[PDB]
RNA sequence: ACGCGAAGAACCUUACCAGGUCUUGACAUACUCGUGCUAUUCCUAGAGAUAGGAAGUUCCUUCGGGACACGGGAUACAGGU
RNA sequence: UCAUUAAGUUGGGCACUCUAACGAGACUGCCGGUGAUAAACCGGAGGAAGGUGGGGAUGACGUCAAAUCAUCAUGCCCCUUAUGACCUGGGCUACACACGUGCUACAAUGGAUGGUACAACGAGUCGCGAGACAGUGAUGUUUAGCUAAUCUCUUAAAACCAUUCUCAGUUCGGAUUGUAGGCUGCAACUCGCCUACAUGAAGUCGGAAUCGCUAGUAAUCGCGGAUCAGCACGCCGCGGUG
């Protein structure tokens, strides 16, 4: 058993991805936000997903995106999360909201490092040196604890391989973990490969104290 | 009747709003016996340690307000309600209050238990199959 | 003894070899004292044997001690596993008898 | 029971059989069957999956539904009971 | 007879800090019982934590709910036009009722 | 069966004598907080993440 | 274990004067049952109320004094040589198992009610005779076995 | 008679000492308990001397207890073959609630 | 390992089997077409399925029709819990 | 508290419930015997709390190839007339028999006699659902209130005194049964109950043994969720006694 630091935090610890309330339809529009968050990043497919928080609201709606990029990902000028969005409208049918905004310096992400690496890794790189490469620009790139995870799977294999270059103070057993974290898995002939990526470039991470 | 010392004591789920009445050591819990809210059960007894016995002797009509709890749970109101209380009236029985303690309301309770676990310390049973 | 429990858990069960089990512990039954429970739990699998699993468990009345272990021959494991037994009560020999050790 | 319950379609040949001919079987599905007095002295089949059962009446049959007309439950049943 | 809910699954977020933009209403009126903690409605969760075997263990989410009253007997009618801004976040359970 | 066990319970059946609901990711049985129309099990799935007020360390 | 992890206290009596009345509802009291344990209690110093109408310590304390012995056993081994090495513990653990003692024959006996047979050994307990006595010299003939200390 | 004159205990109430007898209870002991005027009565080994010539037909209510007898008889023994899904399980000897004879039910099922 | 998945499957719910039980597949993304508002509601029989008939479908934009794709000819393969 | 009586409920009294939104509140903090010198220990006072006040969490390098082919999938297999389905009820829960398995008893602390007082107690004016009621109760008859710090729940039990059965297979002990009714739903045997009632079996304290229990801890008593038309001793949490 191994503890889920974003498992941990993006309930109550981290707010919400869903950091709305409601009355009675809390989960059914949480929920079915959630599926129009599978519509985002499943209809992202000729572009980066990065992180989204779609949002119900006085409005009765207000959809919170990110983007990875701005200049390649929302369109040709910014029309594609935008037709895209109305779109959505055709999907849900409701007041609908596009929100331009790239997670800065997408190397320092989960999401893209491990994500890319891994469509890299459906590119076949050498995975030893995909990890000391990736791991080697964005702990580069700061991140006071990074490691990351690669399981096995080739063309009838055993469960898992080793994991070069795991390191960093990633002290999770402790109550100060703000990671960015991610896994994957990459389902192929040969077999499927997972990809978790700790970063910890922040160093505390309770959010839940209000005054 | 007069306005209240503001006795703010408890324990275990239980509210002592103690009506304070400056008195001869008489015990009327909301205008009643507690030995008529819980019989009996020796802790009107153990009202003499919260009170009556405390320093030997702290006399005054207390008006007792409870209500929760039980024969430990509004008898601790009785200990920090009514203890404390008798600190509100008389603020010169900490003597007794570290002498004895009857302070704290500590609210020694079971644990937030592991679901899974019928009182967290006691399983089903097993003998080796 | 008191009681088995006999169980093929891949295959049927068929007691010529199932009864060598219980003649070999019939020899736990020449060490026995009161033979309080046992248990068989067999697995065999496809690809023409490459393994041979077995167990019998041992809740005796002081000590319990199981046996999941394996041969290529699901036969050679009742053999080579119930000797194991046999050698396991002469591990058991001192452990049983000699409380004191001096 | 108050606000009784009782079949439709086989309702329908208790009301197609009363009047007509007391004879046949049913490709019946009654778990929601019951028996009236004018049913008794004919035949209706028990619906178990494979047998109709071809079962006449008698007024012993109290107004119970198909699920229990017959013990048409299969359970073998004279191997090792009681 | 204004009086404001912030009903919220927690007040201890930003909901908090949206004790301010009825602040707004607080200002330009007067007579304000100010904020209230109401008391927590509390709320349970008891699920598999692992997927489909061996069930040595449970999980348990308690979704609670702190709330939030502002009570001022004079309604004046220039916060009913502070009552069209709402800030913070998109959607929490708020009442303005009289 | 993924559609006889999802799409089946979409299709309108006779009543809730019938069609008993559960979560609209995969049909699973009981054990479903109708109170949250979401399955304890495939709401575990989300509660990897949760957006719940729940404390998220199994209370 | 290792340490010397606290105890706990119960308060003694302001009625009858003694702790042994809260200990003696410490081992009467069954499912914390502490009222109807009292009511066994005071009804045992109604006992002595009926027989003698004397203070609760006459029958109290000469039972006490049948019912805590001198002498315990312990199992000590040289590697299996149980040489059953004796000690003398203090009076409330003394106490507390002659508490044992009026709870298991001031319990199990087959009669009326719980202050019958509970009336037939504290009203035998003021008979002072017989099985406390006994109760305890089952383990005082045993010292002259257990006269070695550390020997062999 | 006799049917109230049937097997006196002492000691008792009449209630216990008509479910006592095979019949006559909680609903119908009690209430000729007071339609006999008996209340606690008795506790006496006497039960009356003419409360008896009350309780003769007044306790003679119940049809029968003979007919308790011939009741579970006559009920049951017409009550064979509805089924016999039901009188099968009743008279093999399973408790026919529909009930889960799977372990337990263990002294009535038959060990 | 057994108050176990399955903290409620009266039952078609069910996994799986019996029977009625079909084979563009109930659920299907898929090439193509005479071309469209799919209506619901029914009625008949039948255990209901599932078939027959009644109005239930003959284009919402520069008009093919997108739009309900209508129902078909069919690569395509979802649908094994 | 101006109370000033349906009444905590009021034109009102306002921290009183402290209501929970916040800070400060116990950190060897201080002291003595100390510790090789230290880390620490032993204790004391203070300190509401004293030595990480207490309780959950926090499953690590790694193991068990075990579980997840019924979420999740590739290797190949049946994938197209079939292990893919629509309907229909019967299985899925069936019982010669072992362990998994809690409650109920055997009894006087029980069992009747009554009237308590309590935390809970969450979904909800979607539904809960009054002192309006036929009642033996299911349920109607009314649904009052009910967007909950309203309301029906939420008035839980033991301790309370009242009488007896104070001794026994026992006002027993509750195996059924036969019913005679209601609730649920289209339908209560498979494949829910519940309310009677009548008969009311074992059972008279439990081999070998096992397991749990060093604090509100065992023991114990209740509440709700839990699933859900219906349906939960063990099934989550909370606390009432101790």
């Amino acid at each position: 058993q191994k503890v889920h630091p974003i498992g941990m935090r993006v309930g109550v610890i981290r707010d919400w991805d869903a950091k709305w309330y409601a009355e009675k339809e809390y989960a059914d529009y949480l929920h079915e936000d959630l599926a129009i968050r599978q519509l985002i990043q499943t209809k992202l497919a000729d572009a980066s997903v990065s992180l989204i928080e779609t949002e119900r609201a006085i409005n009765k709606v207000i959809v919170t995106l990110h983007t990875a990029k701005p200049g390649m990902v929302i369109g040709k000028s910014g029309a594609n999360v935008d037709a895209l969005r109305a779109e959505l409208n055709k999907l849900t049918g409701k007041q609908v909201h596009i929100n331009i905004v790239e997670i800065k310096k997408p190397d320092l992400d989960a999401h893209l490092v491990g994500e890319g690496i891994a469509k890299q890794l459906e590119a076949r790189i050498a995975f030893r040196r995909a990890q000391k490469q990736a791991i080697q620009r964005a702990m580069r790139a700061g991140a006071k604890g990074i490691k990351t995870q690669v399981s096995g799977r080739l063309n009838g294999a055993d469960i898992a391989r080793a994991e070069g270059y795991s390191e960093g103070t990633v002290p999770l057993h402790t109550l100060r973990a703000d990671i960015d974290y991610a896994w994957e898995e990459a389902d192929t002939t040969y077999g499927k490969l997972g990809v978790k990526v700790w970063i910890y470039r922040g160093e505390v991470l309770p959010t839940k104290k209000s005054v | 009747a007069q306005v209240q010392y503001a006795g703010t004591g408890r324990r275990k789920n239980a509210v002592a709003r103690v009506r304070l009445v400056p008195g001869t050591g008489k015990i009327t819990v909301n205008g009643r016996e507690v030995e008529s809210y819980i019989p009996h059960a020796d802790m009107r007894l153990v009202i003499n340690q919260p009170f009556a016995a405390t320093q030997t002797e702290g006399s005054y009509d207390t008006l007792v307000n409870v209500n929760g709890g039980g024969v430990s749970g509004q008898a601790g109101a009785i200990r920090h309600g009514i203890a404390r209380a008798l600190l509100q009236v008389d603020p010169d029985f900490r003597s007794a209050l570290k002498r004895a303690g009857l302070l704290t309301r500590d609210a020694r309770m079971v644990e937030r238990k592991k679901p899974g676990l019928k009182k967290a310390r006691k399983a089903s049973q097993f003998s080796k199959r | 003894m008191i009681k088995f429990n006999i169980r093929g858990e891949n295959v049927e069960v068929t007691d010529a070899i199932r009864a060598y089990v219980e003649d070999k512990i019939g020899k736990l039954d020449k060490y026995f004292n009161d033979g309080h429970e046992v248990t068989a739990y067999v697995n065999l699998k496809v690809y023409t044997e490459k393994r041979a699993k077995v167990e019998v468990t041992l809740p005796a009345k002081n000590v319990t001690l199981r046996a999941e272990d394996t041969s290529q021959d699901m036969y050679s494991s009742i053999d080579f596993v119930e000797e194991k037994l046999e050698r396991q009560i002469r591990k058991y020999k001192t452990r049983m008898n000699r409380k004191p050790r001096n | 029971k108050k606000g009784p319950f009782v079949d439709e379609h086989l309702m329908k040949k208790v009301e197609a059989q009363t009047n007509a001919e007391r004879k046949s079987v049913i490709k019946t599905w009654s778990r929601r069957s019951t028996i009236f007095p004018n049913f008794v002295g004919l035949t209706i089949a028990v619906y178990d999956g494979r047998k109709h059962v071809p079962v006449y009446v008698q007024e012993d049959m109290v107004g119970h539904k198909l699920g229990e007309f017959a013990p048409t439950r299969t359970y073998r049943g004279h191997a090792a009971d009681d | 007879k204004i009086r404001i809910r912030l009903k919220a699954y927690e007040h201890r977020i930003l909901d908090a800090a949206a004790e301010k933009i009825v602040e707004t209403a607080k200002r330009t009126n007067a007579e304000v019982s100010g904020p209230i903690p109401l008391p927590t409605d509390r709320s349970v969760y008891t699920v598999i934590r692992a997927t489909h075997k061996y069930k040595d263990s449970r999980e348990q989410f308690e979704m609670r709910t702190h709330k939030r009253l502002i009570d001022i007997i004079e309604p004046t009618q220039k916060t009913v036009d502070s009552l069209m801004k709402l800030d913070l976040p998109s959607g929490v359970n708020i009442e303005i009722k009289l | 069966a993924k559609k006889s066990m999802v799409v089946k319970n979409q299709r309108p059946a006779k009543f809730s004598t019938q069609a008993y609901t559960r979560c609209e990711r995969c049909g699973r049985p009981h054990s479903v907080y109708r109170k949250f129309k979401l399955c304890r099990i495939c709401l575990r799935e989300l509660a990897y993440k949760g957006q719940l007020p729940g404390v998220k360390k199994a209370s | 274990r290792k340490n010397r992890a606290p105890k706990r206290e119960v308060l003694a009596d302001p009625m009858y004067n003694s702790i042994v009345v809260t200990r003696l509802i410490n081992r009467v009291m069954l499912d914390g049952k502490r009222g109807v344990a009292a009511q066994i209690v005071y009804g045992a110093f109604k006992q002595i109320e009926e027989a003698t109408g004397n203070n609760p310590l006459e029958v109290f304390e000469t039972a006490m004094e049948n019912i805590m012995p001198v002498l315990e056993v312990r199992a000590r081994r040289v590697g299996g040589s149980n040489y059953q090495v004796p000690v003398e513990v203090r009076p409330e653990r003394r106490t507390t198992l002659g508490l044992r003692w009026l709870v298991t024959i001031a319990r199990n006996r087959g009669e009326h009610t719980m202050q019958d047979r509970l009336a037939k050994e504290i009203l035998d307990a003021a008979n002072n005779t017989g099985a406390a006595v006994k109760k305890r010299e089952d383990t005082h003939k045993m010292a002259e076995a257990n006269r070695a200390f550390a020997h062999f | 008679a006799r049917f109230a004159g049937v097997d006196i205990p002492n000691e008792k109430r009449i209630v216990i000492s008509l479910t006592y007898v095979f019949g006559v209870g909680l609903q119908t002991s009690k209430k000729v308990l007071a339609a006999a005027g008996v209340s606690e009565d008795i506790r006496t080994k006497d039960l009356t001397s003419d409360q008896e010539d009350a309780i003769r037909r007044e306790l003679d209510g119940l049809k029968l207890e003979g007919d308790l007898r011939r009741e579970v008889s006559l009920n049951i023994k017409r009550l064979m073959e509805i089924g016999s899904y039901r009188g099968m399980r009743h008279r093999r000897g399973l408790p026919t609630r529909g009930q889960n004879t799977k372990n337990n039910a263990r002294t009535r099922k038959g060990p």
